[PDB]
RNA sequence: AAGGUAAGUAU
């Protein structure tokens, strides 16, 4: 169960490379309605990634016990 | 590559098939040759890093056999953790030798 | 005008006071709810 | 893409036949490439080390296709070609990102490194618009390889 | 409908008047940092813990 | 020097909106 | 610290604070004041400086900025040629303004703002403040201030030169502010509290920490390619030593199945190359992704582990079609190159 | 502190304003073999950045 | 389960072991089967052993 | 004093212009590519090419009718014996490195690493330990070997 | 005029 808690919610490396920014690399505003957003080395050069990080499974989204029953 | 040959084959009945790599052993006869190949890893550990193979606990073992080592040059870094701030002196060639 | 192709009119622009308004009740709701809030928020805010 | 395969099937030793594929053309992936600056390079490196890798050279000029920047892979599959002028892939590959008129030219001059494919030829046959070019490439192609079933076919469509 | 702004030339422009990298970078701790260049450096917006 | 924004009111009304843009 | 705070800004005096935890400027000085020892006691016999010595200060003269005194003391064998008082950049040196027997060296740390970040003028200023002082205590009318600005990491120095000592004071000072343990703390600590780095991300990364997460049932690949450029060298004793090339393998080693694949390469394949180091990764990475292509995708990898790290970018490069395969590196090296013996 | 883009540290703030630059901020200085050595950035008699 | 419990807690019987299957061994077991992999392999596995034991055991005197 | 105006280090604007010389070089490339890729009767008559095609097939019947070694090694002369033999293998290094393809044995190379860390335990020109840490006895082959 | 007091043990 811990280890279960922990994998849901410990750090994912695509959400490990959304915090880093690049230090002196002015990135354009990807986001319109909020400029603030931004993907950081995701997608970008410098983040040391050749290829594309891929989605940790084990943060997917999915209804909850009790929205079951009433499906 | 010299004992660990003599220990892979533990008495001259133990053969190795073409088939196959490694000699045909018992269960038993596999857990002595994985102990005295073992107390082999441990051998040269104590050797080059003249220090006793009792020293070693079972969570540094585990790092032997797997093959991570530390090592630690800068040793000044201690600073990281009447007043103990001047208190050190220097002590010249003319102090060592005069 | 369109078929003569010609100068006829002149438009003059300017925005409404509403919207100022608007801008200004915008800001002043980005600047008064930023008690424990970071500098870089705000300054989010207020570029958007 | 690889040009190399393995067929996978009382012996230690199990020597597995090498095999080659004649042509392998993976999609585009878009998007998949996180750092395009570091797999540019890397890839520069792939040219450097083995310059008679086609896939090397497929990789190098895609990645320039899927960046947007179209003129430099057309400059990659150009030199892809001087260096590995056997490769139908390369010459295909040209064929396709050049320009219309200069991609007929490109297919001008595989036949000149490699006479006998057929994929080329027939390739030619989408790369002019007329039908009476139609006809000269492909009873051109004749000349060189008369026994192929799947480029006489196109015979009755020529007229 | 797109995206229709661009602030590119804005922002080269601002780090011109600022003086460029030198002279945004001498109000900063940087130099304290004794990083050897600012080619190679990266941010982390949340700290590990 | 005080780094005070001041209004362009009348400041910077030579040069047109077009300007620094491409 | 020396740190001087113009307003009450708590963030920032937290953050220094903790910059400058476990005595830091303590610790900094005195590590400056032993390497300028070290590197006045090597050259003693050349300098004609009889001996060194580490004057006994109060622990807290690192802090006073009011005052100073000296940290250093060299006595002369014979005696100096003073020359008039200069700074540390002055090439020309007018070596003829008084003699001495006793030489005093100060250190001097400071935490300059962005307004008065001057190192030199600051030398020169506290020089003459405290040489023409009567509350600072001097053992000599003749010594040279050394003033370290860590905000701005600028070294300087004015004062006093007797012949031999300015050239090695720069480099002291120079290698000094390269190198130096105290100055490396500051640095990192700076470096945490800004939270900033060098290129340093965290990825997988097979350590000793997560070897037991490694047993799963998943399909793992352990990759080597240490033996696949090499050669055997052997020393005869009637002549020279001789090396011979000898064909190289690829480790594909499955832990799973068991299933070893051993890629074999001639040494033709080294014939006219000038850079082996980099075509034997290119050469086996080219290998490890045509045999992910030869296998189904049930007995397809998901996970492949490599025991070099110059084999991480070439195996990115060549699994750019497999996206949802992981490449982990192992900082721990694991003897699969001892499977050829 | 205001202007500079959040990739350097600054806020990223953008101006619809008039706002001068004291030239005593557009002011450096960095260290090398030869000593210490000062650099502006404007180099043109102009106004203020 | 209390009753197990208090007996645990005054030391009536000894405190109970850790329940390891294979794909438990690396877990519970793992620093100690690096040094001597079989040994451990043959304890968990007699572990595992012991507790089927101990159903048909049960199963068959009940039967 | 006065002081030395320097270049603007602005990274939008080398980026751009970087952006802007690869432009330009692809631009020359393709004309130059185009001054070569550009230097390339019966095409219209069936009945021509249908008699060439029967005139080949009775053609084709009428028809048938070391010394490579100079690199170095990261190893001293005397680390190795003369009564044995060991192999060399190339040290890691990056694809990227544009450094020398030194070359290595794994278990001299852990006999090293020993005893550096026996050496270090036991330890607890100007400046040395600043100067040589911060800022490998090797030998390259002379032809055959060294 | 301020919004600029480190706190803690010990005499």
């Amino acid at each position: 169960r811990y280890r279960k808690m922990k994998e849901r919610l410990g750090l994912t490396e695509i959400r490990k490379q959304a915090n880093r920014m690049s230090f002196g690399e002015i990135e354009e505003d990807a986001y319109q309605e909020d400029l603030g957003f931004s993907l950081g080395h995701l997608g970008k050069s410098g983040s040391g990634r050749v290829r594309q990080t891929q989605v940790n499974e084990a943060t997917k989204a999915r209804i909850s016990k009790t929205l079951q029953r009433t499906l | 590559n010299d004992r660990a040959k003599v220990i892979l084959k533990p008495d001259k009945t133990t053969i190795t098939e073409p088939h196959h790599i490694w000699p045909t052993l018992t269960d038993e006869e596999w857990i002595k040759v994985e102990v005295q190949l073992k107390d082999l890893i441990l051998a040269d550990y104590g050797k080059k890093n003249n220090v006793n193979v009792a020293s070693l606990t079972q969570s540094e073992i585990r790092d032997i056999i797997l093959g991570m080592e530390i090592s630690a040059p800068s040793q000044q870094r201690q600073q990281i953790a009447t007043s103990n701030y001047e208190t050190q002196t220097f002590s010249s060639k003319t102090e060592w030798r005069v | 005008n369109e078929v003569t192709k010609e100068r006829t009119a002149q438009c003059f622009l300017r925005v409404d006071d509403e919207s100022m308004q608007r801008f200004h009740n915008r800001v002043r709701q980005i600047l008064m709810a930023s008690g424990s809030t970071t500098f870089t928020k705000i300054v989010n805010k207020w570029n958007t | 893409t690889l040009m190399d395969m393995r067929l996978s099937q009382q012996t230690v030793v199990d020597p597995k036949g090498y095999l080659t594929d004649l042509n392998s053309m993976i999609p585009t992936h878009g998007g998949d490439i996180n750092d395009i600056k570091k797999a540019r390079l890397l890839l520069k490196s792939v040219r450097e080390t083995n310059p008679h890798h086609p896939p090397a050279w497929i990789a190098s000029a895609r990645l320039e296709e899927v960046t947007g920047k179209l003129q430099v892979a057309r400059n990659l599959i150009m030199k892809g070609t001087e260096m590995c002028p056997k490769s139908e892939d390369v010459w295909l590959e040209a064929a396709r990102l050049q320009p219309g008129d200069t991609a007929k030219a490109v297919v001008a001059q595989a036949v000149r490194h490699l006479p006998q494919s057929v994929r080329i030829y027939i390739r030619a046959a989408e790369l002019e618009t007329d039908i009476r070019a139609k006809k000269r490439v492909l009873r051109k192609a004749l000349e060189h390889v008369p026994n192929s079933v799947r480029l006489w076919k196109a015979a009755v469509e020529l007229e | 409908d797109g995206k229709l702004w661009n602030l590119n030339n804005y922002r080269t422009d601002m780090i011109q008047a600022l003086g460029g990298v030198e002279g945004i970078l001498e109000h900063t701790l940087f130099k304290g940092t004794y990083f050897p260049t600012w080619e190679g450096l990266f941010w982390e917006k949340a700290s590990g813990f | 020097p005080t780094g005070e924004v001041l209004s362009l009111v009348g400041k910077l009304e030579g040069t047109r909106m077009g300007d620094k843009a491409q | 610290t020396g740190i001087f705070m113009h307003g009450k800004i708590p963030t920032l005096k937290i953050s220094l604070i903790q910059i400058f935890r476990a005595h830091l400027w303590q610790k900094i000085h005195e590590s400056i004041v032993m390497d300028l020892c070290q590197v006045f006691d090597q050259e003693l016999d050349a300098l004609e400086i009889e001996t060194v010595q580490k004057e006994t200060i109060h622990p807290r003269k690192s802090y006073k900025m009011n005052s100073s005194c000296a940290d250093i003391l060299l006595f002369a064998s014979y005696k100096w040629n003073v020359s008039r008082p200069s700074l540390l950049a002055d090439s020309k040196d007018v070596m003829d303004s008084t003699t001495t027997q006793k030489y005093w060296i100060d250190i001097q740390l400071r935490w300059g703002d962005y307004d008065s970040h001057d190192i030199e003028r600051y030398a020169r200023a506290k020089f003459l403040d405290y040489t023409t002082d009567n509350m600072s205590i001097y053992p000599s009318p003749t010594g040279v201030l050394i003033a370290i600005d860590l905000a701005y990491n600028l070294h300087s120095a004015y004062g006093n030169w007797f012949p031999g000592s300015k050239p090695l004071i720069q480099q002291a000072m120079a290698k000094i502010m390269k190198a130096n343990p105290a100055l490396y703390v500051l640095r990192e600590r700076i470096r945490k509290g800004l939270q900033l780095y060098s290129s340093e991300p965290t990825e997988p990364y097979l350590s000793s920490q997560n070897y037991g997460e490694l047993f799963s049932n998943q399909i793992i690949w352990f990759v080597d390619d240490t033996n696949v450029y090499r050669v055997t060298i052997h020393k005869t004793f009637e002549g020279n030593l001789t090396t011979k090339p000898i064909n190289g393998a690829i480790f594909i080693f499955n832990p799973r199945t068991g299933q070893l694949f051993l890629k074999i390469i001639h040494t033709s394949v080294w014939a006219g190359q000038k850079r082996l180091g980099q075509l034997a990764k290119w050469k086996t990475a080219e290998e490890v992704a045509a045999l992910i292509r030869s296998l189904p995708v049930e007995e397809q990898p998901k996970q492949i582990i490599v025991t070099r790290k110059g084999m991480l970018d070439p195996l990115e490069v060549h699994l750019l079609d497999f996206p949802n395969i992981v490449i982990k590196g192992s900082e721990l090296q694991l003897p699969f190159q001892a499977c050829l013996k | 502190v205001f202007y500079t883009p959040k990739e350097l540290g600054g806020l990223g703030m953008l101006s619809m304003g008039h706002v001068l630059i004291p030239q005593s901020d557009l002011r450096w200085s960095k260290q090398t073999d030869v000593g210490i050595t000062h650099f502006r950035s404007g180099m043109s008699h102009e106004e203020d950045q | 389960q209390k009753e197990l419990q208090e007996k645990v807690r005054l030391g009536l019987m000894p405190p109970p072991e850790p329940k390891v299957r294979i794909s438990n061994l690396m877990r519970v077991l793992g620093t100690e089967a690096v040094q001597d992999p079989t040994k451990v392999e043959a304890h968990v596995r007699a572990q595992m052993a012991k507790r089927q034991k101990a159903h048909e055991e049960a199963n068959a005197a009940r039967k | 004093e006065e002081p030395v105006t320097a270049d603007v280090i602005n990274p939008m604007a080398l980026r751009q212009r970087e952006e802007l010389r690869e432009k330009l070089a692809a631009a020359k490339e393709k004309r130059l590519l185009n001054q070569k890729l550009g230097k390339i009767p019966w095409l219209d008559d069936t009945a021509a090419w249908i008699e060439r095609s029967r005139q080949l097939q009775k053609e084709k019947d009428l028809a048938e009718k070391r010394d490579l070694q100079g690199l170095t090694v990261e190893h001293a002369i005397d680390s190795f014996r003369e009564g044995e033999t060991m192999i060399l293998t190339l040290k890691d290094k990056g694809v990227l490195q544009e450094e020398e393809d030194v070359l290595v044995n794994v278990n001299l190379v852990d006999k090293e690493r020993a005893e550096k860390n026996v050496e270090l335990r036991k330890k607890k020109a100007q400046q040395k330990p600043r100067s040589i840490l911060s800022k490998p006895h090797s030998f390259r082959l002379e032809q055959g070997g060294t």
